[PDB]
RNA sequence: AUGAUCAGGUAGAUAGGUUUGGAGUGGAAGUGUAGCGAUACAUGGAGCGGACAAAUACUAAUCGAUCGAGGACUUAACC
RNA sequence: GUAUGAGUAGCGAAAGAAGGGUGAGAAUCCCUUCCACCGAAUAUCUAAGGUUUCCUGAGGAAGGCUCGUCCGCUCAGGGUU
RNA sequence: CCGAUAGUGAACCAGUACCGUGAGGGAAAGGUGAAAAGCACCCCGGAAGGGGAGUGAAACAGUUCCUGAAACCGUGUGCCUA
RNA sequence: GUUAAGUUAGAAAGGGCGCACGGUGGAUGCCUUGGCACUAGGAGCCGAAGAAGGACGGGACUAACACCGAUAUGCUUUGGG
C-alpha cells in the first residue's frame, strides 16, 4: 500500500528543509519531482534523491503503479549538532550550531 | 603590536633547563616536587 | 536593543505566517511532454517556439 | 542605463570584452543584466561595421579589443576582431535593418542563483 | 526599498535596435594648399551626439496554466 | 542539555571576463586569450622562530566564514649527500 | 562504606589533553548480544543513508549499541477563533 | 416574482486547547572493572659492585601500552605442570 524512504543525520538546517518540503506535500509523485527540479534552493537535490528512492522501493519491492502515487507524507526531524565557534572581538568567542537533520518521505495510491 | 612572548632556544634552556635546575638547592626541591607530582615532563 | 521578554511559540508561529515560498511557474512541454518553465528553453530537448537551440 | 555593480571604468571594460566576445564566439551564457546591456553595444557596432568607411572604422577600433580570431594560411597570417567585424559579420546582415542578436532564457546558477541567459548574434 | 501602482503582451509601438530629427559641443578623419617649422586655411555650422521627439514589427513580449456565481429565512407592500 | 532574539547581525581593505576540459555535480579546480594591480615592493636572498607544513599517488566525513572535483586538510609511500 | 555529577583528580593509555615564560593549575569520557552468529544477496544513490531478504529470544539490540524522563523541535487531527 | 424592513448561519492566511505518533537529549532503575575506612601478620630502606627517576631502542608486519637491553617480545640451570 505504501512506501517510505528516509535520509539520516544530513547536514543541512532542518528550518531551510522544512521550507521546501511543505510545498511537495500531498502531490502526484511527476508533478512533485518536477516542482523540486525548479525551486533553486540548497535542499531541493536531498528531498529529491529522497523521494525518488521512495519511489524505486515501492516500484520493486512491492510491485505498486509508478503512475498513480501520491506523496503521502513528507517530514523533518532534528538530528545531532556539531558544535563550533567563531572568535570574536575583544578575545572572546561565540558559539555556532552546525545543525543536521533526517527527512522522511511516504508514497502511495489515490 | 609586540606582544609578550619571544621565543628563544637558548634563553629557554638557560633559564628552566634541566641544568639550571640542577645547580641550586631551590631548583632540585622543584624538580623533586614535579616528580612527586608524577608530571611527564621536568623542565 | 535588547528583548524584554522572551517570545512565545503563538508570537513566533504568528510571525513565520508568511515566510513561506512560491511555487513555480512550469507547464509540460509540447514537444517531449516534460515540465518546464515559461519563456525559458527546455532543457530536456532544448527547444524554444517549437525550434531546436 | 544599467550599474552593474561597479565603477565607470569597470564597467566599460566589463561591455568591452563582452562585445569583443560575442563578435569572436557568435554565442556567449552570461547573465541577464549583461546581456541587455551588451545588446545595446554589440548592435551598434555592427551598425558601424555596415557603414563601412574609414572614419566608421576608426571608431569601432577605439571600442573592440586587439584579440585573433584565428590563423589563416594565404605566410600565415592572423585575422584580428575588428577584420571579422568589417569583412564577415557586417556583409551578413546588409539587408536587416535591426535587431541582429536575441535573447534565450535558460535558468538559475548553482552558486549563487543568479539567472543565466544566452545571446547570439542572429 | 520589496510588495503595490500604472502602460503593454502579435486584436501589438511596451522596451531595444534602425531611419529621420532635437538639445549640447564647436569645425572630425582622409586628402589638398601655404609655410623651413610650430601651425593656418579649404573640402564643410563639419563630425560626434546617455536619458529627449516621430516613424518602422528587425529582436524580445512564444506556448501554457490557475482562480472565479448558481445566489438562507421571516413579514409587509405591490404582483 | 535545549530555547528566545532570527533565517536577524556578520561572512575580515582590492577587477574581472569569456571560451575549452574534467567530473555524479563547477561563479569558486585545470588550460587559453583579453583586461586589471604592485614594482626601495605585493620582487629575489638570508638570520631567528616553526618543526615535515616539502614531493608523488589516492580522497572528500570533519577543517576552509560560501562552494569545491581543490588545499598548508585526511591516507600511503618518499625526500635533506 | 560509594556506586559513574557518587567513590581517589583519575573505574576508560590521567597528573594525560588543555592553559601558563615559569613555579604552577588541571578536565571530560563505563554498559551490543549467552554467543559476532557484526546483516550473503537484490533494489534507489557518487557516497552517506535507506527498503527488502537473512541472523537472533529481541535489530524499535545494527559497532555513543541496557533502560530511555523533561525541556526543546515536528506531522496528523476532535472542539474554538478575524 | 420584484421591492422594502428585519433575523440568523458559515468561514481559517494563521493561531489556541485536547489527543495520537515521531525526533533530539540524557535523567532514572539495574550492574561493576575502580575507590574508601579498617583488622591480623610480615617488612620498615636503596646507592661509586653506579641509585630513585628517565631518554633511546629490541617483533615478519609496529603508531601506543606492557615486557626486555646490542645475548634486547629475551639466554643458562634447578624444581612444578
Ligand atoms: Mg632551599
Ligand atoms: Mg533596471
Ligand atoms: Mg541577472
Ligand atoms: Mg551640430
Ligand atoms: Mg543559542
Ligand atoms: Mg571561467
Ligand atoms: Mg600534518
Ligand atoms: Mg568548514
Ligand atoms: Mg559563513
Ligand atoms: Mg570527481
Ligand atoms: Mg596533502
Ligand atoms: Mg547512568
Ligand atoms: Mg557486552
Ligand atoms: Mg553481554
Ligand atoms: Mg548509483
Ligand atoms: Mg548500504
Ligand atoms: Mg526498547
Ligand atoms: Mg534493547
Ligand atoms: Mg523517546
Ligand atoms: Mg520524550
Ligand atoms: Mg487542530
Ligand atoms: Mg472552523
Ligand atoms: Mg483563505
Ligand atoms: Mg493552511
Ligand atoms: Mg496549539
Ligand atoms: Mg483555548
Ligand atoms: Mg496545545
Ligand atoms: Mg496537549
Ligand atoms: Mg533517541
Ligand atoms: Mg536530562
Ligand atoms: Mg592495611
Ligand atoms: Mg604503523
Ligand atoms: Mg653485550
Ligand atoms: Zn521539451
Amino acid at each position: 500500500t505504501s512506501a517510505k524512504a528516509v535520509a539520516k543525520t544530513v547536514r543541512i538546517a532542518p528550518r531551510k528543509a522544512r521550507i521546501v518540503i511543505d510545498l511537495i506535500r500531498g502531490k502526484q509523485v511527476g508533478e512533485a519531482i518536477a516542482i523540486l527540479k525548479y525551486t533553486p534552493r540548497s535542499a531541493s537535490p536531498i528531498i529529491e534523491k529522497v523521494l525518488k528512492s521512495a519511489i524505486a522501493n515501492a516500484e520493486h519491492n512491492y510491485d505498486l503503479d509508478i503512475n498513480n502515487l501520491v506523496v503521502e507524507e513528507a517530514f523533518v526531524d532534528e538530528g545531532p549538532t556539531l558544535k563550533r565557534f567563531r572568535p570574536r572581538a575583544q578575545g572572546r568567542a561565540s558559539a555556532i550550531n552546525k545543525r543536521t537533520s533526517h527527512i522522511t518521505v511516504v508514497v502511495s495510491e489515490v | 603590536m609586540k606582544r609578550t612572548y619571544q621565543p628563544s632556544k637558548r634563553k629557554r634552556k638557560k633559564v628552566h633547563g634541566f641544568r639550571t635546575r640542577m645547580s641550586t638547592k631551590n631548583g632540585r626541591r622543584v624538580l623533586a616536587s614535579r616528580r612527586r607530582k608524577g608530571r611527564k615532563v621536568l623542565s | 536593543a535588547v528583548p524584554f521578554r522572551r517570545t512565545s511559540k503563538a508570537k513566533k508561529r504568528k510571525r513565520r505566517t508568511h515566510v513561506k515560498l512560491q511555487l513555480p511557474g512550469m507547464n509540460e512541454c509540447s514537444n517531449c511532454g516534460e515540465y518546464r518553465l515559461s519563456h525559458h528553453v527546455c532543457p530536456e530537448c532544448g527547444q524554444y517556439d517549437g525550434k531546436d537551440v | 542605463y544599467r550599474k552593474l555593480g561597479r565603477t565607470s571604468s569597470q564597467r566599460k571594460a566589463l561591455l568591452r570584452d563582452l562585445a569583443t566576445d560575442l563578435i569572436v564566439h557568435e554565442r556567449i551564457e552570461t547573465t541577464e543584466a549583461r546581456a541587455k546591456e551588451i545588446r545595446k553595444v554589440v548592435e551598434k557596432l555592427i551598425t558601424s561595421g555596415k557603414k563601412g568607411d574609414l572614419h566608421a572604422r576608426r571608431q569601432a577600433a577605439a571600442f573592440i579589443r586587439h584579440e585573433v580570431v584565428e590563423v589563416v594560411q594565404v605566410k600565415n597570417r592572423p585575422v584580428y576582431a575588428l577584420q571579422k567585424l568589417f569583412d564577415d559579420v557586417a556583409p551578413r546582415y546588409a539587408e536587416r535593418q535591426g535587431g541582429y542578436t536575441r535573447i534565450l532564457k535558460k535558468g538559475p546558477r548553482r552558486g549563487d542563483g543568479a539567472p543565466m541567459v544566452i545571446i547570439e548574434l542572429v
